[PDB]
């Protein structure tokens, strides 16, 4: 095993050498050994454009949890870095159940296991299917990242990246049913985007009163959407740990229904 | 008629523009709100 | 059954009094009325003129005989005419309603029992004109049919030539093929308003599960379901058992499952015309363009109540709630609006009385813009591991209490299948259930043995003795590994369980101690005090809660320890030892799903279980067999194209043989297949032998023999249009020339060991071909009865493979070890090198033949056998004066080997290459 | 290639198995040989599940529906293990 290490480190140079195929099946051989090197390996399957392999590659060393980087890489970046490679490689890199490779999967076991940056990877997964030419899958991951973001920076990123690829998309159709049906459902998405808003912030903290006052301004009109939101801020603040203005809001709830003109209930 | 047709597909296009322009700035003044309200959390 | 039917029934009784009434002065013989003399008398006396009284019992006769696996298409099939009367009379009958709902599902049952054998001539030809285009042509919306028409050109071809056949017939045909269509709308309209019309007994139960269970069978079978998907899409079959108060009804947990099961099989991905499976892309696709041609109707129709519905996307309408509240803005009329624009029917016939309203048609929108996931999402989705709720489940309970008086929601296997992939399901779904029936019947007598009590305290106690089973504490979780890449669940959860076997026996002791790794075993937590609330006169307790069985989980023992937590190296040597304590420990693998599911939902299961529950090794083994069928199931190519074409029962099933085959093989040397030529002549009758040389004279072993075509001297021949009416086709069976030819065999060397093993068997003409057949390439059955020599056939045709093909593989699947040690003994006997050949199984077997076939066994041969060889080369470096030690290793060798024969080869060549050189030079 | 024996005697899932034991290439399998030597008129699979065996055919084998299906298949007619007497017993079913 020593003098199988000592003749891998003497032929890692002449394996370089002679690059391709041959390099890819030397490297394969020496991390059936000794994997250390297979950063190295991923690169040098970059290098020669082995896309799959490289993801294969990586999915294998993320499995492994005694796994350690030589480079001292963490494991978040190696994740981003996969998840830009896929993005940026997603018609060059052959997905399907033969080889293995689910990028929905993974995108939302990563969102799952970082969910501080589970809006930016919603993003970069609408990225990539902008890349693999599905509007259609983006703009479904883009709503289900606006839907599903428990933070504000990245739901703000997610629809930072929804509206550049809709203005591009409108900026190439405009220089038929399907683009009047997405910009339909942005106009929808930023009329609810307060709304949206209000159930994040009530998700980070429900007790701010002020934030359903102003949830409840920004419903207007709309009586029914005002009572059930009255309701909601009912059913979930606990005034033992309230911090906007509780009093204010059954005052203005109180003001509301007597505009409305009824006195007994 | 090809000459009312094609008057008619150029106030939709001319539409269709002001309408992309005025959601592009509803769009900027929501990023700019979303972006007030990250630096307040 | 045949002992009911053989006593003084009321059915025998009727028949007595209807047919035995001949004036005739029979003998009183006391004669037992036999179920068979009865089928035989009725038989040969069955005509037109019979009554549907006796049509009724031959269709009783025949599920019997079908309950009891009997075979009766024979004897229907012997009068062709008589069994088409009887199978129209049984199809009028279904077709009527004036007869009992029992009598319906006596007909409904039948005509499944027939569908199921198809392979029949007879019933393939009657229920040809049931699956025809006759239920297209029945259909609610012309413009549908006419689409259909226009997307696929064989499906219109088909419907012209249908109504070709319907013009061209005469009053008789045209009205038969009309009464089938009628009667199968009929059905279908009776079987709606069975449904719909409420207050139903056992018998519509009965019945509506009948209706089931045969809808599923046509849906299985693709040359039926091409139409019956297209007529139970067109009548919306499912939106009408979902609405109807039958279905609806608690005590009808089996209708329900077999409505599901029948939804499942009409929703499969898989094409109905073309017969390819559909993915899970196919089906996705599938429905985005029907959700896109549903957004585009809405534009059209309806903008103004759906402008949400028709400016969302496919995930935010597939849902049936997310559709619920566009569906509630739209009003009824609208609605049907949508409903005709899509081709929905949204009337049915006033005959069958199916009220169609708001909330039907709502329904019928929900259904169809449901998206269902496909088998594969579905094979992924069941669990290899029991539970608790998976072995005590209600499905399980009902089949283990069938007895074919009712239909069950399984998965059935038949000569044909809607794909690989569905077969597959199938089979995985039925191994589950099986495994899933031994685990629960083995954990019911491990708690009946265990007989659980409560002890003082509250302490749930064992109070009798189970070897199968332990009584443990509360497991403590050592480590638990991270998820992989893509899966949710962990990658490893490894925990240790102590045991103690004090008063265990020590034959007890010695098999929990060397347990095997992964051995499969359940962690228990029971408690009995909950059955005293049985006694208390509270709800209905089930089979676990009767037991004191709370909750069960699967694991997986990779290891056991002592008390001191170090592994055991030697098992024989603490067996027979003296153990300083009485105290195990074990490692075992938790279920990833179940712990996941465990702590998402806040369960302590592993702080509550109290008995741990093992099995035989034998019967331990279906969780490997469900994870291969679950791959399997979600391998997109399991078989090769003709292999799946083959095993589907479509298309030829000679498609598959050498003849038809492009890869035949034209010259197959047999060696020494024939013992002599005149052995090859009689093994070759009826086909044109000649030798391959010039020499007359016969040749013996060695032969080698290839089929070479004669070709049909095409002669310039007038074309005379005159004589091809009476000139049929003659089947002249193609002579194939059999070139027999006659090579020396190359010499192994002067040593006796040298000379190669030949047969000395002489195969009969039917195993000669059987072989020829196994050596050419393609799919080969060799039906062969006890002492015909299939083994001595197989060990020939692997040696003939070996032979040929010394670069291929040879894969031998055996059904015993019997079996197996008798095929390596007589590949042992034939030419067949014993380092080419190994054994997979486990290692405790043992080993009938001379040779050990195990991987330790062959490596132990190997190592001889380097032995021996480097022994020789030294032996032979000794006499050649090579210096050093050629013979210290396998390299050295091999190296020292070539270095010096291979100039001494090429000198001893080229000297014997010179002309002048003799055989003494 | 691939040779079974008592394929009657086995599962229609167990005779798969061996089928799909390798790993296709390039989008095709490398099995060229599929020989199955058995006997349709002898012993079906037992099958622990009553259910099961009747009600959803377990015990089919891939054998016995390759001969209902129509499959060609050679039938050796030649024994030479039992007595005349126990072998013409034998041959009614055959």
């Amino acid at each position: 095993i020593t003098q199988h290490n000592r003749i891998w480190a003497l032929y890692r140079p002449f394996a370089n050498s002679a690059e391709g195929i041959t390099a890819v099946k030397i490297w394969r051989r020496y991390m059936q050994v000794h994997p250390e090197d297979a950063e190295d390996f991923i690169e040098l399957l970059i290098q020669c454009g082995l896309y799959t392999e490289a993801v294969k590659k990586y999915i294998e060393i993320l499995n492994n949890p005694k796994f350690q980087s030589k480079n001292a890489k963490g494991h978040y970046e190696l994740w981003s870095e996969m998840v830009d490679l896929l993005v940026e490689h997603a018609v060059d890199i052959e997905t399907g159940h033969e080889t293995g490779i689910d990028v929905e999967r993974i995108i939302r076991s990563g969102i799952e296991r970082f969910s501080d940056q589970r809006g930016k990877l919603w993003s970069g997964l609408a990225t990539y299917w902008i890349r693999r030419g599905n509007f259609d899958r983006a703009r479904d991951v883009f709503e289900e990242g606006i839907t599903t973001v428990m933070t504000v920076r990245d739901f703000t990123m997610i629809f930072d990246a929804y509206v550049e690829f809709e203005e591009s998309v409108i900026g190439t159709l405009m220089e038929d049913f399907d683009l009047d049906i997405r910009m339909m459902r942005f106009e929808h998405l930023m009329d609810r985007r307060p709304f949206l808003l209000n159930d994040v912030l009530l998700r980070q903290n429900p007790n701010n009163v002020a934030e359903w006052e102003k949830r409840v301004a920004l419903w207007g009109d709309n009586k029914e959407e005002v009572v059930k939101t009255y309701t909601d801020a009912i059913a979930a603040i606990n005034p033992k740990k309230a911090v906007g203005a509780f009093h204010l809001l059954w005052a203005n709830y109180a003001k509301f229904y007597e505009k409305a003109g009824d006195l007994r209930t | 008629s090809e000459s009312s047709t094609k008057n008619a597909a150029l106030t939709a296009a001319q539409e269709r523009l002001a309408r992309f322009r005025a959601l592009q700035a509803r769009a900027k003044e929501s990023s700019q709100q979303n972006l007030k309200e990250a630096t307040k959390e | 059954t045949l002992e009911d039917l053989e006593g003084e029934n009321q059915f025998t009784n009727l028949a007595r009094q209807h047919w035995l009434n001949v004036p005739q002065q029979a003998a009183k013989i006391k004669v037992k009325t036999d179920v068979l003399k009865r089928e035989l008398y009725l038989w040969p006396g069955y005509g037109e003129d019979s009554s549907n009284y006796h049509v009724l019992l031959i269709i009783l006769i025949v599920n019997a005989k079908r309950r009891e696996r009997v075979s009766t298409w024979d004897i229907f099939a012997d009068r062709p005419a008589d069994f088409s009367d009887l199978f129209r009379r049984a199809l009028s009958m279904t077709l009527d309603s004036s007869l009992s709902w029992t009598i319906r599902t006596h007909v409904l049952l039948f005509i499944i029992h027939a569908f199921q054998s198809l392979d029949y001539a007879i019933v393939r030809k009657e229920c040809a004109p049931l699956v025809s285009i006759s239920i297209w042509h029945n259909l609610s919306t012309e413009e549908k049919r006419e689409a259909l028409l226009d997307s696929n050109p064989h499906l219109r071809k088909a419907w012209r030539a249908a109504t070709k056949r319907f013009e061209s017939a005469d009053d008789a045909t045209k009205a038969r093929l009309r009464f089938d269509r009628a009667w199968l709308y009929s059905l279908v309209l009776d079987f709606l308003t069975l449904l719909y019309s409420g207050n139903a007994k056992q018998e519509h139960v009965l019945y509506c599960e009948r209706f089931v269970e045969f809808l599923t069978d046509l849906q299985s079978q693709l040359p039926t379901r091409r139409y019956v998907n297209t007529l139970l899409q067109d009548l919306h079959v499912l939106p009408a058992l979902s609405l109807s108060p039958i279905y609806n009804d608690e005590g009808n947990g089996l209708l329900r499952e077999l409505c599901n099961l029948f939804t499942h099989y009409t929703y499969f991905a898989v094409d109905d015309q073309s017969g390819v499976q559909l993915s899970r892309e196919q089906a996705y696709d599938r429905h985005c363009a029907i959700l896109a041609k549903l957004q585009r109707i809405a534009m059209k129709h309806f903008k103004e109540k759906l402008t949400v519905l028709a400016l969302s996307n496919y995930g935010s309408i597939d849902k049936r709630s997310e559709l619920e509240p566009l569906l509630q803005a739209l009003t009824d009329d609208e609605l049907v609006q949508l409903s005709n624009l899509m081709n929905i029917r949204t009337s049915y016939p006033d005959a069958a009385r199916i009220p169609v309203d708001r909330k039907f048609i709502v329904e019928v929108l929900l259904t169809t813009f449901e998206r269902r996931k496909t088998f594969q999402d579905a094979a992924q989705a069941l669990s290899v591991l029991p539970t608790e709720e998976t072995l005590f489940d209600i499905s399980l309970k009902r089949t283990d209490q069938y007895d074919g008086s009712r239909p069950l929601a399984l998965p059935k296997l038949n000569l044909q299948y809607l794909s690989v992939g569905d077969f597959l399901w199938r089979s995985f779904v039925l191994y589950r259930c099986e495994s899933f029936y031994a685990i629960r019947q083995d954990l019911e007598d491990a708690l009946i043995r265990l007989k659980p009590e409560v002890r003082r305290g509250g302490v749930t106690g064992f109070a009798g003795f189970s070897k199968m089973a332990l009584p443990i504490s509360k497991p403590v979780i050592l480590d638990v590994m991270p998820p992989q890449v893509g899966d949710d669940k962990p990658s490893c959860v490894k925990a240790e369980v102590t045991i103690d076997l004090r008063r265990l026996t020590p034959q007890i002791r010695r098999d929990w101690e060397s347990l095997r790794p992964d051995d499969v075993v359940f962690l228990l937590a029971v408690d009995a005090s909950r059955q005293k609330q049985s006694a208390n006169g509270g709800a209905v307790l089930s089979e676990a809660e009767r037991l004191g069985l709370v909750h069960v989980r699967a694991a997986e023992i990779i290891q056991v320890l002592d008390d001191k937590g170090k592994a055991i190296r030697d098992p024989q040597a603490y067996f027979d030892g003296h153990t300083r304590s009485d105290i195990r420990k074990i490692q075992l693998r938790l279920d990833a799903t179940s712990y996941k599911a465990d702590t998402e939902a806040n369960r302590n299961v592993y702080e509550d279980i109290n008995l741990i529950v093992r099995r035989s090794s034998r019967e331990n083994n279906f969780k490997p067999v469900l994870e291969s069928i679950q791959d399997l199931t979600l391998s997109e190519v399991p078989l090769a194209s003709w292999l799946h074409e083959v095993f589907l029962g479509y298309g030829d099933p000679a498609g598959a043989t050498f003849k038809q085959l492009p890869n035949r093989l034209k010259k197959i040397n047999f060696r020494d297949t024939f013992l002599d030529w005149q052995h090859l002549v009689e093994s070759f009758p009826g086909k044109i032998i000649e030798p391959s040389d010039d020499v007359s004279s016969s040749f013996g072993p060695p032969y080698v023999l290839e089929s070479v075509e004669k070709q049909v001297e095409e002669h310039p021949s007038k074309p005379s249009k005159k004589r091809r009416r009476d000139v049929e086709p003659a089947l002249m069976s193609k002579v194939e020339t059999l070139k027999v030819s006659t090579y020396k065999p190359p010499n192994n060397g002067p040593y006796p060991v040298d000379a190669p093993k030949l047969n000395k068997i002489r195969f009969t003409p039917t195993q000669i071909d059987a072989i020829y057949s196994g050596t050419q390439p393609g799919l080969t059955i060799i039906v062969g009865p006890p002492g015909t020599g299939k083994t001595d056939v197989a060990v020939q045709i692997i040696s003939n493979i070996y032979h040929n093909f010394p670069e291929q593989k040879t894969l031998l699947v055996a059904h015993s070890n019997q079996a197996l040690n008798q095929l390596f003994a007589k590949i042992v006997a034939l030419d067949i090198d014993e380092r080419h050949l190994l054994r997979l199984g486990h290692g405790e077997e043992e080993l009938e033949t001379e040779g050990s076939f195990s991987k330790h066994g062959r490596v132990e041969s190997f190592l001889d056998n380097r032995q021996r060889f480097l022994y020789e080369v030294s032996r032979l470096a000794a006499s050649m004066g090579a210096p050093g030690a050629h013979g210290n290793s396998a390299e050295t060798a091999g190296y020292f080997n070539k270095v010096y024969v291979e100039p001494a080869w090429a000198k001893f060549n080229d000297i014997i290459q010179r002309e002048d050189v003799g055989p003494e030079d | 290639n691939v040779i079974m024996e008592e394929a009657a005697q086995i599962t229609e899932i167990e005779n798969f198995i061996p089928l799909a034991l390798q790993k296709p290439k390039n989008g095709q399998m490398a099995l060229q040989r599929v020989v199955l030597c058995g006997d349709h008129y002898q012993n079906s699979p037992v099958i622990q599940g009553l259910a099961f065996r009747h009600y959803a055919n377990l015990e089919q084998s891939l054998f016995s529906r390759l001969v209902r299906l129509g499959v060609p298949t050679i039938n050796l007619d030649q024994q030479g293990r039992a007595r005349p007497s126990i072998s013409n017993l034998y041959r009614w079913r055959y």
